[PDB]
RNA sequence: GGAUAGUGGCCUACCAUGGUUUCAACGGGUAACGGGGAAUAAGGGUUCGAUUCCGGAGAGGGAGCCUGAGAAACGGCUACCACAUCCAAGGAAGGCAGCAGGCGCGCAAAUUACCCAAUCCUAAUUCAGGGAGGUAGUGACAAUAAAUAACGAUACAGGGCCCAUUCGGGUCUUGUAAUUGGAAUGAGUACAAUGUAAAUACCUUAACGAGGAACAAUUGGAGGGCAAGUCUGGUGCCAGCAGCCGCGGUAAUUCCAGCUCCAAUAGCGUAUAUUAAAGUUGUUGCAGUUAAAAAGCUCGUAGUUGAACUUUGGGCCCGGUUGGCCG
RNA sequence: GGACUUUUACUUUGAAAAAAUUAGAGUGUUCAAAGCAGGCGUAUUGCUCGAAUAUAUUAGCAUGGAAUAAUAGAAUAGGACG
């Protein structure tokens, strides 16, 4: 099938997507400490039980 | 006992037969005939470099409807020609013709990947630098 | 032209990649014992898995087979010396039992806590790795050291460092420097 | 700190039975340093190209300073 | 008989017609040096070994040979073929598949450094010599251990929990905190001594070295298989994704991004191959009515296979090895 | 020492058997991959444990077995022992 299409538009969407810079945020602990934070998150303090559980909910 | 000779001295016939029917195993055949070397744009190697002839815009198969940016490439080691897709958004912006690129397989043993017909390869590096670092911003395409 | 300096690896790695349950349990072990890698668990579960293998192979042997006797009993005495195998259950059917937790709980990491000195497995870590505590006068800074049962009586502090005398340390003395240079002369 | 120690039954026996580098470490032996290893080798390989004492060749190449 | 150090069609002379083969000769292929081995873990297997030890072969290709106990030697010679260096044009020289280092090739691989101090070898020999061998450099090949933080106070919130007629906060801590608090340590820097032939690191250790501008973790993923959003913004069958099923044509749970989250973690992605999964090569252990596959039919040689029956039955001794009830 | 013996396959035990590698015992390289060390006193004139075991099949040797499965024999007796 056709081989010589149009290359005029390559890189279109990325180049026309509004640049939002990264947001400067709290330092996240590198190492055993991240696993610590993870444990106390998942299996110590418990956020919710909306039916079951949600590891990453938004608005609800 | 269905065909196969069960006797105590019929080793010969059994392994012979085993060879015979080994030949119906596609990758046994191909590994034994030498196809990896004989055919195949790469020489059986994992990767191959080569120069860029022209820039192609390959309309994808059905039921998809787009244009897949590629290049025609002549492999240095063995002069064979082959067309390679240029991954990610843009990146056909990174090449230019007569450029010296680095091709790898598409992870299907031959077999074109998605909706891209007859493209069994891809671009990994150009001009000495990695296409990825270019697409991000880590690095910049060398002189010429 | 020289001899091969031999080596081997100490960890295996789960067949299934994302089995949510095993991830749960693994995590629990990590946070409970203060481990930084799932590797630190994998490692153990590999070591153990070799033991068990050696165990199964012996169990198939005839009772009072020379190899079963010598090597089986050798393995048994070995698993006793550390503190994983109980003196009660001591005839290689429990070594076919066993579990990772029994291994985990025997680390210097775990012992330098379970009887004081830490108040948290993490403070255990940070202490050990910072040239504090010793067995003999021999300082050890490896979280996974495994306390060898009869050394349990010697997990004190180091002849150096604070908490066991010899010197306060550069920070304390920097503060002493600030007091002595400000509040005095 | 753990290591090893010798103690000889003389000072002549020590100066004769010891590695020379040790004597250098202590205070009993100069370090008669010499031309580099490849310097030495190269000097030998120069030396190989000559048969005899050499003086006859030097004067015969002094005969060259005319013709 | 000759020739060899010697056996032999090894060669010559005479003489005969023999030698191998479907139990596959002979020929071809090999991106084929052989072995110890290696990768893959139910077993049986499959795959691989140029490469630290052993054996063989070669020194650009071939032949020929001197010396010698030993070479058909190449860091020996001779000739030819290819290559190629210097010149005063008459000539003369070279052989890195030793150590480096260079060109070429490519997807693919480090220093033109130091030493004989160890390990050992050779010589007329304790000394001399050894790019054998050791030393460091370059080195995310593969392998091991495993820093990136630990602990109080306090601001409201809690779940605990006795009391509840009802303010509540009260001291057992769950910890989310946009003010805090003093503790701790090596990464690095650096006396010293140690290390070393001399050095360099390491193990030691004076003076130094942590508060977020830090000494600041990364690589992928968040529709399914597959752990983790139905968040905001962008694009609008375009650009892009997507191993595979599929997403995108104006509310995109797959694209470009921010946020949040997951997974593995000083490492993670990818491409090629291979092994397991694969009872999809099936001896263990496959399948052949209709899904892939019984030859139109019978003979039949090589091959595989092949009914039953020939000292069975009784008696006595000898001395072992566990184990039981006692010790 | 003299005189003769039908041939096998199977199985057992054994010898002959390099190391490294693997399986594996011992020893706290501070742990660990490793290494084959080391451990003890009179630490001013020594004392001493080691440096294992296993596999190493096919073929050849050696030894025990006598089921299974082949092979040979006395019919034109040209037989057996004396």
């Amino acid at each position: 099938a056709k081989v010589h299409g149009s290359l005029a538009r390559a890189g279109k969407v990325k180049s026309q997507t509004p640049k939002v810079e990264k947001t400067e945020k709290p330092k996240k602990p590198k190492g055993r400490a991240y696993k610590r934070l993870l444990y106390t998150r998942r299996f110590v303090n418990v956020t919710l039980v909306n039916g079951k559980r949600r590891m990453n909910p938004g608005p609800s | 006992g269905k065909g196969k000779p069960r006797g105590l001295n019929s080793a010969r016939k059994l392994r012979v037969h085993r060879r015979n029917n080994r030949w119906a195993e596609n990758n046994y055949k191909k590994r034994l005939l030498g196809t990896a070397f004989k055919s195949s744009p790469f020489g059986g190697s994992s990767h191959a470099k080569g120069i860029v002839l022209e820039k192609l815009g390959i309309e994808s198969k059905q039921p998809n409807s787009a244009i897949r940016k590629c290049v025609r490439v002549q492999l240095i080691k063995n002069g064979k020609k082959v067309t390679a897709f240029v991954p990610n958004d843009g990146c056909l912006n990174f090449v230019d013709e007569n450029d010296e690129v680095l091709l790898a397989g598409f992870g299907r043993k031959g077999k074109a990947k998605g909706d891209i017909p007859g493209v069994r390869f891809k671009v990994v590096k150009v001009s000495g630098v990695s296409l990825l670092a270019l697409w991000k911003e880590k690095k910049e395409k060398p002189r010429s | 032209p020289r001899a091969p300096r031999t080596y081997s690896k100490t960890y295996s790695t789960p067949k299934r990649p994302y089995e949510s349950s095993r991830l749960d349990a693994e995590l629990k072990l990590a946070g409970e014992f203060g481990l930084k890698n799932k590797k630190e668990i994998y490692r153990i579960s590999f070591q153990l898995s070799k033991i068990r293998r050696a165990a199964r192979d012996l169990l198939t042997r005839d009772e009072k087979d020379p190899k079963r006797l010598f090597e089986g009993n050798a393995l048994i005495r070995r698993l006793v010396r550390v503190g994983v195998l109980s003196e009660d259950k001591k005839k290689l059917d429990y070594v076919l039992a066993l579990k990772v937790e029994d291994f985990l709980e025997r680390r210097l990491q775990t012992q330098v806590y379970k009887l004081g000195l830490a108040k948290s497995v993490h403070h255990a870590r940070v202490l050990i790795t910072q040239r504090h505590i010793a067995v003999g006068k021999q300082i050890v800074n490896i979280p996974s050291f495994m306390v060898r049962l009869d050394s349990e009586k010697h997990i004190d502090f180091a002849p150096t460092s604070p908490f066991g005398g010899a010197r306060p340390g550069r920070v304390a003395r920097r503060n002493a420097a600030r007091k002595a240079e400000a509040s005095g002369e | 700190s753990v290591g090893f120690g010798l103690v000889y039954n003389s000072v002549a026996e020590a100066k004769k039975f010891e590695p020379t580098y040790r004597l250098v470490r202590y205070g009993l032996a100069e370090k008669v340093e010499k031309a580099s290893r490849q310097q030495r080798k190269q000097k030998k390989n120069r030396d190989k190209k000559i048969f005899g004492t050499g003086k006859r060749l030097a004067k015969k190449v002094a005969r060259r300073n005319a013709d």
